[PDB]
C-alpha cells in the first residue's frame, strides 16, 4: 500500500536527531574543554566546578540519544510517508535545535571560565546563560517528541 | 576496552550524576576545608 | 557521627609569651585546632620572630645540602620512626651550633 | 516451570527487608556505626527495588521473543 | 557510600566484569599495607588504589546487577528455568516442521496459555539473551528503569534538603521551597513513577493489540489534549486528576517564587522598618 | 627462560582468568545450555534427526574449551616459575 | 590400636550411617527406566506397534521424546513427557554422597584420635552439629525426593502418557501399554533416605551423652 | 521483488560507518599528537599520561569498525530496502557521531596536553572532559547498532 521508500526518511530522521546534536554537543565540548584548559593554569583550584559546561554539553547529546531511539523504535517496515515525514520532522527538530544550543553552550562556556579566572562572581552568571542555551535544546526535544509521537 | 576504559566512563558518570543531579537539591557545598595544626609534617 | 558534618567553633588563647612556644608545641601534638593568623595587615616575614623562621629555613637548606652529599654518596639515612618535639630551650642554639 | 509471582516477591522483600530493618538493631554501637547502618539500609532499599523492577518487567509480558528457526528446533527439545 | 557503587552497577551491569573488578579491588585492599609503604610515582595507579575501596563496592554492585540483568559477559545463566516455552505454541498454536522450515526468525506469543507459566524469579529470563527481539525488551526495560532510579534518586535528594533546614531553623526555607519543590516533582515525575508501575500491573498479553502507551498520555496531559479517540484512558476519571496535577505543578512555581521575595519585603522592608 | 617480573606476573593472572573462564563456558557448553548455542558449529542437516548431534557438537566445543583451558594451566605454571624465579 | 572405640555401638551408629547414603547413593545414580507401548491407527499401515523410550536418574522428564505414527498418511509426530525433579533427585543423591563421607572421617577420627576427639568434648560438640546437618539435610532431602518419585510415577504412567497424546484422541485409533518401567532401587533409595534421617536424628541423643549436656 | 539497487544502500552504510568515524579518528588522532609533540620537548615524564587521548581516537575508530562489520555481516544480495536503509541510518549515525566525537577528542587533548605542561593539575579534567566526549561516539554506537539490528 503505503510507497516502500517512505522508510528512508525515518531512518534519516532517526539519524539525523542523533547526528546533528551530538556535532553541537561536541562544539560546545571542545570550546568549554579549551576554555578550562585555559582557565587552569592561573586559577587550578577552580576546574572540577567549572567542568559544569562540559557536563551541560553532554545533555545535548542525551536529548539527540533519546529522539533517536524513539524515532527507531516507532520505525517499521510498512509505516505511512505521513509518519515518515514526522519522524524526519522530529528528528531534524532535536538534532539541529541541539546544534543551535550546542554552539551557544559551546561560546558561553568558553567565555565565562576565561572571564571566572579573573573574577569569581561570575560563575553564577555563567551557569544563568548557560541554563538558557541549553534550554533550546529541551524546546527542541519537546517539538521532538511532540512530533515523532504524532 | 570494557574494564578500563568503560569502567572509567561509568564511574565519572555515576559521580556526575551524584554531583549535578542528585547534590543540587540539598547540598550546598562552600565551606573551608578543616586542615588542622595535625603534625602533618612527617611527609 | 558521619550522618552530617561537624560542629566547629571559634576561640582564642592567652597565655605568658615563653610558654606560649610550649604550649602551642603540645596543641601541635594533640591535633585538633587550627590556627588564624592575628597580623595579616603585614607580612609574615615581619612579625616578632622573623629571625626564628630566617634561620630555620637556612639550616633546614643546609640538612637538605648533606643529605644531597649523602644520596651522591652510599650511606643510608636512619628511618628509626621516632618524632620528638623540638625542644623550646635555648638548646635551640646547641642545635645550630 | 512454577515461577510464581507469588513466592519470588516474598522470598526476596522478606530478605532485603531484614537486612535493613533488623540488621541495624544487631549492629553494635561503635564509631563506624553510622556508615554500616546507612549501608544496610541504602542497599537493601536499592537492591530491592532493582530487583522489584526487573521482575515486574516481565510481570504480565506483553510481547514475545523472537527466535531463529535453528534455535527453536534445538529448544523444543531442550526446554520445558 | 552505597548509591555511587549501586549506579555505577546499573550502568557497568555484567556479573562477570563484576567479579573481574572485585578480583582487582581485593587484590589491592589485602596488599594496601605494601602498597602504601612502598608507593609509586604512578598517579593513575596511585590514584585507583585510593579509591580501591569504592572499586571494591563498586564490583560488588556490578556482580548484583549483573546478575539482575541477567548477564555475565552478555549471557544468562538458565539457573531457575525459562518462564517462555515452545511447545505449547505447536500445541496450542499452530506452528509445523513447515514454519520451522520457512519462516527463519518465526516468532512467539504469551497469548495462548500453555507458554508463560510466570516471571523469570530472580532477573531476566535467559531466553532474550538469545532472542533477537532482545533489543525491544531490554530497551524499554532500561530504558524505564533508569527512569524509576533516576527519579526516586531525585525524590531522595530533595527529602535531603528537609533536614538541613530544620536544624538552619528556616521555616521559610521549609515552607515555600521544599514543600513546593517535592509536590513538583512527585506530581510531574513522581507520577509518570506511579504511571510506571502501573502499566506493567495493569495490561497484558491480551492487551498487547490496544495497550495505552505513557509518552502520549504525558504529553497530552502536559498539554490539556486529552483527546476521546487513540488509546483510551489508563484509569476511570483520570482526566480531572491529571489537570489536578498539571495545576498544583503550575502553581508550584509561583508558590516558591513570589512569595519569599514578598515575604523578605514584609520583615526587612515593612517590620525591621515601620 | 626468564622474563621481567611484572610481564611474568601479568601472565600468571591471564593464565588464570583464562583457565577459570573456559571451565566455566567448557561446564555450560557439556551442559548443552541453549545460552551458547549460535557458538556451536552446528550444520543445517543436523536439524533433522533430533538434538542428540547438536549434543555432540556441544561437548566438541566444551572439549576444546577445556583443552585451551589446558593450555592455560600450564602457561600459568610456567609464568610463576618466572615469578619466583626473579 | 582405638578400634575398640568403633567396636563400641556408637561406633555402629557411625558404621549404619556409612553403609547407609553409600547404597542410597548407588540405588539412586545407576537407575535407568524404560517405557514401551502400541498404537494401532485407523489404517492398520499406520500402526506403529511397539514404541519404545528411555530415561535416566536426573529425570530430566521433559526431555525425554519418541515420535508416534500421527494416524495420517502414516506420518510420525513428536511427543515429549511432562516435567523434570532434578531438583529434588540431585540434591538427595548428593546428599547420600556427602553424608557417608563425613561418616567416613569421623570413623577414621574413632579409629585413632579419641583423646582429641573428646578434648573439652569438642569432638562430641562439632559431630553432634554435623549430625544435626546432615539430619536436616536428610529431612527435607527425604520429604521432596518422596514427593518427587510419586509425581515421577504420575508422569512416567504408560497410560497417562497415551491419554496426552493424540492418537487415542483421534478418531478410529487404539493404543495400549507394552511395558510400565520398574522403580526397584529408586523405592530403596527413598526407604534408605528416611532411614538415615531417623539415624542421623537418634546420633544426636547418642552424642547427647558424649558432650556431657544430657 | 528486491530492487537490486536497493542493497547499495546497506554497502553505503558500512562504508559511511567504517570512513566517517575514520576520519574523526584520524583528526582526534593529529591534533592530540601535535599537542604531545610539543608538549613533549619540555615535559618528557608526561608522554605516557599523555597519549591517551589517541587511545580514545583509537576507541572512535573501533566504534566505526564494529558497526561496519556488523552492517557487512548484516549485508545480502536480495537484501530489503527496508533493511537496507536502516543499515544506511546506522552508518551516517555512527559515522558522523564519530566525527565530531573524535573533533572533540583532538581538540580537547591537544588543547589539555599542552596545558598539563604547565599545570599538572589539569590531567584529571582533562581525563574528565575527554571521556565525556568520547560518550558521544558511544551514543553514536548505541543508535548505529539499534537501526542496524532492527
Amino acid at each position: 500500500n503505503n510507497p516502500e521508500y517512505s522508510s528512508f526518511f525515518g531512518v534519516m530522521g532517526a539519524s539525523s536527531a542523533m547526528v546533528f546534536s551530538a556535532m553541537g554537543a561536541a562544539y560546545g565540548t571542545a570550546k568549554s574543554g579549551t576554555g578550562i584548559a585555559a582557565m587552569s593554569v592561573m586559577r587550578p583550584e577552580l576546574i572540577m566546578k567549572s567542568i559544569i559546561p562540559v557536563v551541560m554539553a553532554g545533555i545535548i547529546a542525551i536529548y539527540g540519544l533519546v529522539v533517536a531511539v524513539l524515532i527507531a523504535n516507532s520505525l517499521t517496515d510498512g509505516i505511512t510517508l505521513y509518519r515518515s515525514f514526522l519522524q524526519l520532522g522530529a528528528g531534524l527538530s532535536v538534532g539541529l535545535s541541539g546544534l543551535a544550543a550546542g554552539f551557544a553552550i559551546g561560546i558561553v562556556g568558553d567565555a565565562g571560565v576565561r572571564g571566572t579566572a579573573q573574577q569569581p562572581r561570575l560563575f553564577v552568571g555563567m551557569i544563568l546563560i548557560l541554563i538558557f542555551a541549553e534550554v533550546l535544546g529541551l524546546y527542541g526535544l519537546i517539538v521532538a517528541l511532540i512530533l515523532s509521537t504524532k | 576496552i570494557l574494564l578500563i576504559m568503560e569502567g572509567l566512563s561509568a564511574f565519572l558518570h555515576a559521580l556526575r550524576l551524584h554531583w549535578v543531579e542528585f547534590q543540587n537539591k540539598f547540598y550546598t557545598g562552600t565551606g573551608f576545608k578543616f586542615l588542622p595544626f595535625s603534625f602533618e609534617h612527617i611527609r | 557521627e558521619l550522618f552530617r558534618s561537624e560542629e566547629m567553633t571559634l576561640a582564642q588563647l592567652f597565655l605568658q609569651s615563653e610558654a606560649a612556644y610550649c604550649c602551642v608545641s603540645e596543641l601541635e601534638e594533640l591535633g585538633k585546632v587550627q590556627f588564624r593568623d592575628l597580623n595579616p595587615d603585614v607580612n609574615v616575614f615581619q612579625r616578632k620572630f622573623v629571625n626564628e623562621v630566617r634561620r630555620c629555613e637556612e639550616m633546614d637548606r643546609k640538612l637538605r645540602f648533606v643529605e644531597k652529599e649523602i644520596r651522591k654518596a652510599n650511606i643510608p639515612i636512619m628511618d628509626t620512626g621516632e618524632n620528638p618535639e623540638v625542644p623550646f630551650p635555648r638548646d635551640m642554639i646547641d642545635l645550630e651550633a | 516451570t512454577a515461577h510464581s509471582f507469588a513466592l519470588p516477591v516474598i522470598i526476596f522483600t522478606t530478605f532485603w527487608g531484614l537486612i535493613g530493618i533488623a540488621g541495624p538493631w544487631f549492629v553494635p554501637k561503635g564509631p563506624n556505626r553510622g556508615v554500616i547502618i546507612t549501608m544496610l539500609v541504602a542497599t537493601a532499599v536499592c537492591c530491592y527495588l532493582f530487583w522489584l523492577i526487573a521482575i515486574l518487567a516481565q510481570l504480565n509480558p506483553l510481547f514475545g521473543p523472537q527466535l531463529k528457526n535453528e534455535t527453536i528446533w534445538y529448544v523444543r527439545f531442550l526446554w520445558e | 557510600v552505597i548509591t555511587f557503587p549501586f549506579l555505577f552497577a546499573v550502568m557497568f551491569g555484567d556479573f562477570g566484569h563484576g567479579i573481574l573488578m572485585t578480583l582487582f579491588a581485593v587484590w589491592m585492599v589485602l596488599r594496601e599495607s605494601r602498597i602504601l609503604s612502598q608507593k609509586n610515582e604512578n598517579e593513575m595507579f596511585s590514584m585507583v588504589f585510593s579509591g580501591r575501596y569504592i572499586i571494591l563496592l563498586m564490583g560488588l554492585f556490578s556482580i548484583y546487577t549483573g546478575l539482575i540483568y541477567n548477564d555475565c559477559f552478555s549471557k544468562s545463566l538458565n539457573i531457575f528455568g525459562s518462564s517462555w516455552s515452545v511447545r505449547p505454541m505447536f500445541t496450542i498454536g499452530n506452528w509445523t516442521e513447515e514454519t520451522l522450515l520457512g519462516s527463519s526468525v518465526l516468532q512467539l506469543n504469551p497469548a495462548i496459555p500453555g507458554v508463560f507459566g510466570g516471571p523469570y524469579p530472580f532477573g531476566i529470563d535467559p531466553i532474550w539473551n538469545i532472542a533477537t527481539n532482545k533489543l525491544t525488551f531490554l530497551n524499554s526495560f532500561k530504558m524505564k528503569m533508569s527512569v524509576i532510579l533516576g527519579i526516586i534518586h531525585m525524590l531522595f535528594g530533595v527529602s535531603l534538603s528537609l533536614f538541613n533546614h530544620i536544624y538552619f531553623k528556616k521555616p521559610l526555607n521549609i515552607y515555600f521551597g521544599f514543600i513546593p519543590e517535592i509536590i513538583f516533582m512527585s506530581s510531574l515525575f513522581g507520577y509518570l513513577v506511579i504511571l510506571i508501575f502501573y502499566k506493567w500491573t495493569a495490561y497484558d498479553a491480551h492487551s498487547s493489540r490496544n495497550a495505552p502507551s505513557l509518552l502520549i498520555h504525558f504529553i497530552n496531559m502536559f498539554l490539556f489534549s486529552y483527546p476521546e479517540s487513540g488509546n483510551a484512558m489508563l484509569y476511570s476519571g483520570q482526566k480531572g486528576i491529571q489537570c489536578f496535577l498539571i495545576v498544583v505543578a503550575m502553581l508550584c512555581v509561583p508558590w516558591m517564587l513570589l512569595f519569599k521575595p514578598l515575604i523578605l519585603r514584609h520583615q526587612y522592608l515593612r517590620k525591621k522598618h515601620l | 627462560l626468564c622474563c621481567g617480573p611484572k610481564l611474568a606476573a601479568c601472565g600468571i593472572v591471564l593464565s588464570a582468568w583464562g583457565v577459570i573462564m573456559l571451565i566455566m563456558l567448557g561446564i555450560f557448553f557439556n551442559v548443552h545450555s541453549a545460552v551458547l548455542i549460535e557458538d556451536v558449529p552446528f550444520t543445517e542437516k543436523d536439524f533433522e534427526n533430533g538434538p542428540q548431534n547438536i549434543y555432540n557438537l556441544y561437548e566438541q566445543v566444551s572439549y576444546n574449551c577445556f583443552i585451551a583451558a589446558g593450555l592455560y594451566l600450564l602457561l600459568g605454571g610456567f609464568s610463576f616459575c618466572q615469578v619466583r624465579l626473579n | 590400636g582405638q578400634f575398640r572405640v568403633v567396636k563400641e555401638p556408637l561406633g555402629f551408629v557411625k558404621v549404619l550411617q556409612w553403609v547407609f547414603a553409600i547404597f542410597a547413593f548407588a540405588t539412586c545414580g545407576s537407575y535407568t527406566g524404560e517405557l514401551r507401548l502400541s498404537v494401532e491407527c485407523a489404517n492398520k499401515t499406520e500402526s506403529a506397534l511397539n514404541i519404545e523410550v528411555e530415561f535416566e536418574y536426573p529425570f530430566r522428564l521433559h526431555q525425554v521424546y519418541f515420535d508416534a505414527p500421527s494416524c495420517v498418511k502414516g506420518g510420525t509426530t513428536k511427543i515429549f513427557l511432562v516435567g523434570d525433579y532434578s531438583s529434588s533427585a540431585e540434591f538427595f543423591v548428593t546428599v547420600a554422597v556427602f553424608a557417608f563421607l563425613y561418616s567416613m572421617g569421623a570413623l577414621a577420627t574413632y579409629i585413632f584420635l579419641q583423646n582429641k576427639y573428646r578434648e573439652n568434648n569438642k569432638g562430641p560438640m562439632m559431630d553432634f552439629l554435623a549430625t544435626a546437618v546432615f539430619a536436616f539435610m536428610w529431612l527435607v532431602s527425604s520429604s521432596a525426593w518422596a514427593k518427587g518419585l510419586s509425581d515421577v510415577k504420575m508422569a512416567t504412567d504408560p497410560e497417562n502418557i497415551i491419554k496426552e497424546m493424540p492418537m487415542c484422541r483421534q478418531t478410529g485409533n487404539t493404543c495400549k501399554e507394552l511395558r510400565d518401567p520398574v522403580t526397584s532401587g529408586l523405592n530403596t533409595s527413598v526407604v534408605f533416605g528416611f532411614l538415615n534421617l531417623v539415624l542421623w536424628v537418634g546420633n544426636l541423643w547418642f552424642v547427647f551423652k558424649e558432650t556431657g549436656w544430657a
